[PDB]
């Protein structure tokens, strides 16, 4: 509904918004969209949601074993994973979905999966049925090599850019974070953004 | 010579199957079970080996038991091997009925159960049951009826049978004294005399054996499978004065 | 021959916890041309003695390794054909390695694909075991790499391996270098320095002619992928060996 | 001398008989001693603990396992052919009976459901059979209390008081020297521990025994207070200490 | 059209103080159309008894299946079937078939030999158990019986004066009714005898 | 006369044939194939931390020593040591590690050691009833820090025979290293061992298996493993240097 | 009255 | 078919409505919606009931073998995630949405569940056609660190909204809540609030009233 | 199937000493523009080339192969670098026969797939297949509205089979990139990008 991701210098950054939707009744208002598919490997699930769980957790069954018998993964090798359950069955379901990794040779990398089927490479992206309204508030708002301090907000001025324009599908915001020497579960709340 | 022993398809060259005909020695190993055909209600009887004192030898009945309401078994021969096709028959006499209507007749499931026993005497590396029966029915086309099948297939209708050990005698004790009318409570004081008679024991007591009976004897025509208890067996047993 | 009831298959253990039909095949490996394979400080370079049984065959063009996707090579010493079936399924999984996580299949899984599969031989009883023992080595993300594969399903890494008939012989030569080198040697001495084990072991064999043949992979001189030699590189090199040893 | 009759099972020798479950059935009786014995309101299921080294945990591993609320057994031979014979036990009351009758099963179709789990394997070469026994123990509420046996060859002898294993007959020659017609669970329980004190050698406490009964329902182990009719279990293996005591009480 | 809407029948079940009572219609025919004056829609196996409603294929089809089970239940067991399990084998008898299934209202009746309780109960074409004590029912008409049943039975009933209230239920009903009524048979049951009346009703 | 009857009259090369002593023999048969290596691990409980000890030989000069091991990090919170050929252990390993995984796919949770030994254990002994498959002529040890149980052991043999030890050895050598702990467990009546730190574990263990084994040993013949609650890992060498020092 | 949305470590499992 | 499910400190709870609907019409006075998959678990599903009731006495039986099996006490969220694997197979033919919550031994926990095998957590939640409704009320009362018989009140009090303010729903009030280190307290009728009064006489019908075509005897004998 | 991204259109030419072949760089979701830094050129080889359109999740399911083709290539053939190396023919047929047995199976690729480059003698090659896998040749060739607004355009250039070696490089790279400005002058989906290819029977090749 919206989400988002964003890399930076010290690590990557992934959020959402914790509201979901059926018809048009607040259901789940405190909804995560965030994956522990393995320790620095993280997703955001857009689209479906009896679908995407289910993805995810087998995504784990072939990290938890490939984590086992050959090594640490990449992230390379998440995507054509996920690519591969999202093709090969793309005329059953609705998914498109994120995420998110680092090494400590390689830095933070970010890559998006729509509907379909297809894995491309990007800093910056997005998702979402009701996150088509940042396009242009964040194109111009954005660079590389950035930090903490400075994406941060950026993601924060984003989604209530969305939400507060006609966004139709969102509630609080949480994010995380990836650098190489830990992650931390933010959180940020109505009264922060909705008076900003 | 070369021994042809040890599969039930070779053919010795006289023609004979051998290993077949072993199964017809593992059967007198077994319990002895007598049925005699009345003119108004069969009989059927029985014996066991093993009769220890500390085991439930009242409820548990081993060898007799029952197909539906019309038909009844007593077995001799392996234990394994009898709940495999004594299922298979109750699970033959309903889809029979549930069919067709109408009970099931005897002719029918002992050509049937005895063709199962021969489709493991011809094919695959499988074995030949070791099992013999003794039946007894009631159906329109011929009214009561007895029956009897070997471990190979092969069946043949009879009068008055025992099965499994000492039947030699407990043929000739029974050939030389059954009348032809014998009225059932006239059967069952010849079956225990045969069993009295050849046994290996002595005692012949009530926990030893069962014995059952059919009876058609109700007005109002109909079937009655029963089966003896052990408290009216005493009562067949004092009356004769063992 | 201490069992003569526990040979006749396969899948059965002697008194001694062992099975004796890996115990013959071993022996046929002993029957068959050397191959060896040195590691290095980039890369690996392998090597073989090709055997010619007349003047008729041609030459460079019956080769004998196999190479599997662009990063690693596999060698035999034994029987081939059980061999060639075995890289015909190593050349197959890693694909099946690639679809599935887009990586060219590293050397450790390559292996556990490998010494996993030839392990189920020796188990059942309607098949017969490999009487191969083949090196196999190469270049990934974490360096390189070399191992041996044996009949019995084990691998071990070897910085050097020998087999065939010039075992005994290798299994020196290849232990000198590593105590003057442990620094690691470079991919432009080590492959005459292979030439001139090749030539030392066919002693064995000193009836009949034959032909040498090299095939290497290392990061600098060829960027990372598995390549065979030509010209004045393997020439030299055989000039370098023969020289040496006269 | 061989008989060659004998390593195979569909071969019938000239007195009719089959050759490797005959073996099987010594396979137990080399093995150690277990039993259950029975009473008017109650059933008894004891066998002990051969540990093979001081260092086994000798807690980890039941010889009893429960098979309904209302069922358990116990062994007598090998084991490996117990915990994989149990686990397609209980199973079976839970897929063959259970979802198309709602409740758990009585005892001797449970029984049934066993011996041919016993028989698949007796009738094809290619598979050794179960070198083991068993000795189910249970209740139902239009036959009563019971107790049965299963031997390897898919046969049930039912029994009332009965043991098996090497320290057999000098068990059963013992029973009857003390069984009754109207006997008592807690009388038919000290008997069948006095039972096992000659059939052993050594250490004779809560860590070298182990048992079970069978009684009134035990709905404190059900967990699930406030329902009038689901009285809970009826099967529980006693402790170290509950045993502990009796023993100095005799 | 609906399986359930074709040939027509109504059945009613009531507990009362150690007795219960069933019912059932005889109609049967195709749509707007009757053929037969006489099909016993009610059934018995043991003294546990079953009455079944909708199409008829599946009346004459369940009919067998279950008397295909019971005969092996007694075989096996050595014991009749009691109906609290009999009623958990007609759902999961029915369950497996979620999907191409049978269109029934059934039934159940009988007493538990044990406690000489009283017991009944209905269920759907995919096995819901519904365990009402006063009565329930099932057919084309349920719509017009839930009505002219509930204000009728009080609790605590007795075997004739629970006959009468039954029979005026079902006639009242089925007069109504659009698609059945020729002539009805009811069972009073007791702990140890049964008995079969029929009614009089209308006829063409 | 043991197998004087057993050699000559088959009954030692079919799994499914018993002898009338009850004795198969085949899998009988399999344990001398655990002691072809001959090599002799350990392992131990802790307050909160567990241990294996494992020698890991000098052969000739040419191996390249890190890939050499018999310790196989399985998951997460477990780990296992073999005793026997390689092969026979990798197939083991293998089956399992993608069975901890399927669990905790379809139950919720990663497996405890328990069931692990119960699993692949409930696997040996099937094929010993079918002829699938010869039964893996090893011996197994797996290792966890439980939430539930805190420090467990577990053991598995060709059979299928699976208990929690308390302490233990296996291989050629059980008699000597055993006796070496047996007896020092009386001492104390304790089935863990105090000194909280894994480090402090790992001393004692070690100079168990130098005293009772029968010579001194390097960093390099030695490779260990340890479990704490969120892991399992291998270690350096330091941990002896600051031993004999002491000493 | 949004305040307790952070004790949601995910979906139904993970933690 | 309104129902609730509703964390506290030290526990949880759950309750539901007790009106069947085979459509409008009513065809149960009452019926327990609550059912068991193991002692202290518990779950309620709102929907097609005869799916909702193969899952539960289905899954409490896949799962028991699974507590001996592993020597173990259960977990709840096992019980979620082989059913949440077992509607996705069928992707919606299930006429099932449910909610399940219940003790183990890392805790306490409740879980909701839908049919395509959309699951998610909240220490609050309410389905069926009350859903709305019984939603707001305890939205409005609903507070951190709730203690015990504060639930009772305010999970009961809740569909008593999914009564009167809703149609479908109807009488009774079935709860079963549980505490840790405690069994499973089942409150069976908590409180019955309408009750059929009586209708101002009884028409009812005296003997000899019918006619009866004929009349025979049923006999259900035996061997003899 | 029924698709989401999809491409647009690419374009083609023969010459005398060669061919080029070009298309641009864009992945859309509709009206929307999402990616632009994608390719449509998958080289294989140094010979060969091959332009895709249609549905970007199969053109990266045909670049996934065609790079294992070549792999099973060189296996077991030393010499093939040099002359059994893979000249267009030994491809396209591999890019057509999947394609009807992928349409009767009734679950297809809608991409719609160019091919160009050059034998080993050193005669052109180029040749087209859509979705259902058909099949054609001539001196140029587009995609999608390439097709019904470029390659009229392109013929007079090149009319027929005659005035191919009446022509040269310079002006043929001068022609397609006047195509390039009307797609991006009136093309809906278009891009201002480009990616470019030409090969060479001497020379060889080269890229954007």
């Amino acid at each position: 509904t919206s989400i988002m991701a964003v890399t930076f210098k010290d690590g990557v950054i992934l959020g959402a918004d914790s509201r979901t939707t059926t018809g048009a009744y607040i259901a789940n208002r405190v909804t995560d969209k965030l994956t522990r598919v393995h320790d620095k490997i993280w997703c955001c699930r857009s689209g479906s949601a009896a679908d995407t769980q289910a993805i995810a957790d087998i995504v784990q069954y072939h990290l938890e074993l490939y984590t086992s018998q050959y090594g640490t993964p990449s992230t390379e090798t998440a995507a054509s994973v996920f690519k591969e359950l999202c093709y090969e069955n793309k005329d059953n379901l609705t998914a498109g979905i994120i995420v998110a990794g680092y090494d400590d040779k390689n830095k933070g990398e970010v890559y998006t999966i729509p509907l379909g089927g297809s894995v491309h490479k990007l800093p910056y992206a997005i998702a979402g049925s009701g996150s088509t309204f940042i396009y242009g508030y964040c194109d111009k708002n954005f660079r590389e090599n950035m930090s903490k301090e400075e994406t941060v907000d950026f993601i924060k001025h984003s989604l209530s850019q969305a939400i507060k324009w006609d966004g139709s599908s969102g509630g609080v915001i949480r994010m995380v974070v990836l650098t190489a020497a830990g992650v931390e579960r933010l959180i940020f709340y109505p009264d922060e953004y909705e008076q900003l | 010579s070369r021994r042809y022993d040890s599969r039930t398809t070779i053919f010795s060259p006289e023609g004979r199957l051998y290993q077949v005909e072993y199964a017809l020695e593992s059967i007198s190993h077994a319990g002895t079970a007598i049925g005699i055909m009345a003119s108004d209600g069969i009989v059927l009887a029985a014996e066991r080996k093993v009769t220890s004192t500390l085991l439930e030898q009242d409820t548990s009945t081993e060898k007799l038991y029952k197909l539906n309401d019309k038909i009844a078994v007593a077995v001799a021969g392996l234990t394994a091997d009898a709940e495999i096709l004594i299922n298979t028959a109750r699970i033959h006499a309903q889809n029979y009925l549930k069919t067709y209507n109408e009970d099931i007749p005897v002719e029918i499931l002992v050509r049937r159960l005895s063709d199962i026993k021969q489709g493991y005497t011809q094919h695959g590396g499988l074995r030949p049951f070791g099992v013999s029966f003794i039946y007894a029915g009631y159906d329109d086309r011929y009214g009561y009826q007895l029956y009897t099948s070997n471990p190979s297939g092969n069946y043949t209708g009879w009068k008055a049978i025992s099965v499994g050990a000492n039947t030699s005698a407990a043929q000739t004790l029974l050939q030389m004294d059954y009348k032809d009318d014998m009225k059932v409570d006239d059967a069952i004081e010849l079956a225990l005399k045969t069993l009295s008679k050849t046994t290996d024991s002595s005692a012949l007591t009530y926990d030893r054996l069962e014995f059952a009976t059919i009876r058609k004897g109700a007005n109002d025509g109909e079937v009655y499978q029963k089966i003896f208890k052990p408290q009216e067996i005493k009562d067949i047993l004092v009356k004769t004065g063992i | 021959s201490i069992g003569t009831g526990y040979d006749l298959s396969n899948s059965v253990f002697s008194p001694d916890g062992r099975n004796f039909q890996v115990e013959y095949a071993v022996k046929a490996v002993e029957n068959g041309t050397t191959s060896i394979g040195i590691k290095c400080n980039d890369g690996v370079v392998f090597a073989v003695e090709k055997l010619i049984t007349s003047k008729l065959l041609v030459p460079q063009k019956n080769v004998k390794i196999q190479v599997v996707d662009r990063h690693i090579g596999c060698v035999y010493s034994g029987l081939i054909p059980d061999g060639r079936h075995l890289v015909n399924r190593g050349r197959e999984e890693a694909a099946s390695f690639k679809k599935l996580y887009k990586t060219p299949i590293p050397i450790p899984a390559f292996a556990d694909r490998l010494g996993q599969y030839v392990q189920a031989h020796t188990l059942y009883n309607s098949v017969r075991p490999f009487g191969v023992s083949t090196i196999f080595g190469g270049v990934d993300k974490n360096g390189a790499h070399l191992y041996m594969l044996e009949p019995s399903g084990s691998y071990w890494g070897y910085k050097g391996a020998a087999t065939g008939k010039g075992r005994q012989s290798a299994k020196a030569e290849l232990e000198k270098l590593v105590d003057h080198h442990p620094e690691g040697l470079s991919a432009r001495e080590a492959v005459k320095q292979a030439a001139k084990i090749i030539y030392l072991a066919h002693e064995d064999n000193k009836e009949k002619d034959f032909e040498l043949e090299i095939s290497w992979c290392s990061l600098s001189e060829t960027n990372g992928l598995h390549k065979f030699v030509k010209g004045d590189l393997l020439q030299e090199a055989i000039d370098f060996a023969q020289k040496e040893i006269n | 001398m061989t008989d060659r009759y004998s390593f195979s099972l569909t071969t019938f020798s000239p007195s009719g008989k089959l050759g490797q479950i005959d073996y099987a059935l010594t396979a137990v009786k080399q093995g150690v001693t277990s039993l259950g014995i029975k009473a008017t309101n109650g059933v008894v299921i004891a066998t002990e603990k051969k540990s093979s080294s001081p260092l086994a945990m000798s807690e980890t591993l039941s010889k009893v396992s429960l098979l309904t609320p209302d069922i358990g057994a116990v062994y007598s031979g090998m084991g490996p052919d117990y915990r994989v014979l149990v686990d397609k036990s209980r199973k079976v009351a839970h897929t063959s009976y259970k979802r198309i009758y709602g409740e758990y099963p009585p005892t001797k179709l449970l029984v049934s459901e066993v011996a041919k789990i016993m028989q698949e394997a007796t009738q094809s070469g290619g598979v050794r059979p179960f070198g083991v026994s068993l000795l189910i123990a249970g209740h139902d509420e239009f036959n009563g209390f019971s107790l049965y046996q299963v031997d390897p060859s898919g046969s049930y002898f039912p029994w009332k008081a009965t043991a098996i294993g090497k320290g057999s007959v000098a068990a059963k020659t013992f029973l009857e020297k003390r069984w009754n017609d109207e006997l008592e669970l807690e009388d038919a329980i000290h008997i069948a521990l006095l039972t096992l004190k000659e059939s052993v050698e050594g250490e004779f406490n809560g860590d070298t025994i182990e048992l079970a009964i069978i009684g009134d329902e035990n709905p404190d182990l059900l967990g699930y207070t406030g329902i009038p009719t689901d009285k809970g279990p009826r099967f529980r293996k006693l402790t170290s200490q509950e045993i502990n005591d009796r023993l100095e009480a005799l | 059209s609906d399986p359930s809407s074709i040939n027509g029948g109504i059945v009613v079940a009531m507990t009362g103080k150690d007795c219960v009572a069933i019912a059932c219609d005889l109609r049967l025919g195709s749509q707007s159309l009757g053929v037969s004056n006489k099909f016993e829609k009610i059934f018995h196996y043991g003294h546990v008894f079953l009455g079944i409603t909708g199409l008829a294929t599946d009346v004459t089809t369940l009919n067998e299946m279950f008397r295909y089970k019971t005969n092996l239940y007694k075989l096996k067991e050595e014991r009749a079937i009691e109906p609290e399990t009999f009623t958990q084998l007609v759902s999961s008898s029915l369950y497996e078939r979620r999907f191409g299934p049978y269109f029934v209202g059934p039934v159940v009746a009988g007493i538990n030999s044990k406690s000489g309780k009283p017991f009944i109960a209905g269920f759907d074409l995919i096995g819901c158990i519904d365990e009402a004590k006063d009565f329930i029912v099932s057919g084309t008409a349920s719509d017009q019986l839930f009505g002219m049943c509930e204000s009728l039975y009080e609790p605590n009933l007795e075997p004739e004066d629970l006959f009468e209230t039954i029979s005026q239920a079902l006639l009242n009903a089925a007069d109504r009714d659009a698609l059945s009524g020729w002539g009805a048979v009811v069972y009073i049951i007791k702990k140890d005898e049964v008995v079969k009346r029929y009614l009089k009703m209308r006829q063409d | 006369s043991g197998a004087a009857a057993a050699s000559a009259a088959g009954y030692d090369r079919h799994i499914t044939i018993f002898s009338p002593e009850g004795r198969l023999y085949q899998v009988e048969y399999a344990f001398k194939a655990t002691n072809q290596t001959n090599i002799n691990s350990l392992a131990v409980r802790g307050k909160d931390c567990t241990v294996v000890i494992s020698q890991k030989k000098v052969p000739d000069k040419l191996l390249d020593p890190t890939t050499v091991s018999y310790i196989f990090c399985i998951s997460r919170t477990i780990g296992m040591v073999v005793n026997g050929p390689i092969p026979d252990a990798r197939n083991a390993a293998l089956r399992a590690k993608a069975e901890a995984a399927e669990f905790r796919y379809k139950y919720g949770y990663d497996m405890p050691c328990d069931v692990l030994a119960k699993r692949m254990a409930n696997l040996s002994q099937i094929y010993t009833q079918r002829a699938y498959m010869r039964p893996l002529g090893v011996i197994l040890t797996f290792v966890s820090v439980d939430e539930e149980l805190g420090p467990s052991i577990y053991k598995t043999d060709p059979a299928g025979y699976y208990v929690g030890y308390k302490a233990t050895a296996t291989g050629p050598k059980q008699q000597e290293i055993t006796t070496n702990l047996e007896n020092h467990f009386k001492k104390s009546k304790i089935d863990h061992i105090n000194e909280e730190s894994w480090e402090k574990v790992v001393e004692f263990a070690i100079t168990h298996m130098i005293d009772a084994l029968g010579t001194e040993f390097s960093k390099n013949d030695l490779e260990v493993g340890v479990a704490t609650k969120d892991k399992f890992f291998t270690l350096s060498a330091e941990n002896i240097e600051e031993r004999l020092v002491a000493i | 009255k949004w305040d307790f949305a952070k004790d949601i470590k995910g979906y139904g499992t993970q933690k | 078919t309104t129902i609730v499910g509703v964390k506290f400190n030290n526990g949880v709870v759950i309750a539901a409505d007790t009106r069947s609907t085979q459509g409008p019409i009513v065809a149960d006075k009452n019926c327990a919606k609550l059912h068991r998959i193991s002692p202290k678990i518990w779950c309620a599903g709102a929907g097609t009931a005869a799916d909702t009731e193969a899952v539960t006495q289905l899954i409490g039986s896949n799962i028991e073998l699974h507590s001996l099996y592993t020597s173990r006490e259960p977990r709840v969220v096992s019980a979620l995630q082989m059913l949440k694997q077992h509607l996705f197979k069928y992707q919606g033919h299930i006429g099932a949405y449910l909610i399940v919550a219940g003790v183990d031994p890392t805790g306490s926990h409740l879980f909701s569940i839908h049919a395509h095998g959309s699951t998610d957590v909240g220490y609050y939640l309410s389905l069926g056609s009350g859903s709305l409704a019984a939603m707001a009320v305890l939205e409005s009362h609903w507070k951190q660190d709730l203690t015990k018989e504060e639930a009772i009140k305010l999970a009961s009090d809740a569909i008593q909204a999914g009564i009167w303010n809703d149609l479908g729903s109807g009488s009774n009030v079935d709860v079963c809540v549980m505490e840790i280190g405690k069994d499973a307290e089942y409150l069976r009728n908590y409180l019955t609030p309408n009750v059929r009064e009586e209708k101002q006489k009884s028409y009812k019908f005296p003997r000899g009233t019918t006619a009866v075509l004929k009349e025979s005897i049923v006999n259900i004998c035996d061997i003899q | 199937q029924q698709p989401i991204v999809t491409g647009t259109s690419v374009i083609s030419m023969k010459y005398d000493n060669g061919v080029i072949i070009a298309a641009d760089n864009l992945g859309s979701y509709g009206s929307l523009l999402r990616f632009n830094g994608v390719e449509r050129l998958i080289p294989v080889g140094d010979n060969t080339v091959v332009g895709i359109s249609g549905d970007i999740s199969d053109m990266q399911h045909i670049e996934r192969l065609l790079k294992d083709l070549v792999t099973e290539n060189a296996y077991d053939n030393p010499l093939a670098d040099a002359e059994e190396a893979l000249e267009p023919s030994y491809i396209f047929e591999y890019l057509a026969t999947v394609m009807y047995q992928r349409r009767s199976k009734m679950n297809p690729l809608w991409n719609a797939i160019i091919v160009a480059g050059v034998q080993s003698n050193g005669d052109q090659f180029l040749r087209y297949v859509n979705l259902l896998g058909v099949t054609y040749s001539s001196p140029t060739l587009a995609t999608g509205f390439g097709a019904h607004m470029a390659n009229p355009l392109l013929r007079k250039v090149v009319d027929r089979e005659s005035d191919i070696p009446k022509t040269t490089v310079q002006v043929a790279e001068e022609a397609i990139v006047n195509a390039m400005r009307v797609l991006y002058y009136r093309d809906a989906r278009s891009s201002r990008n480009f990616s470019l290819a030409i090969i060479d029977k001497n020379t060889g090749l080269t890229f954007k």
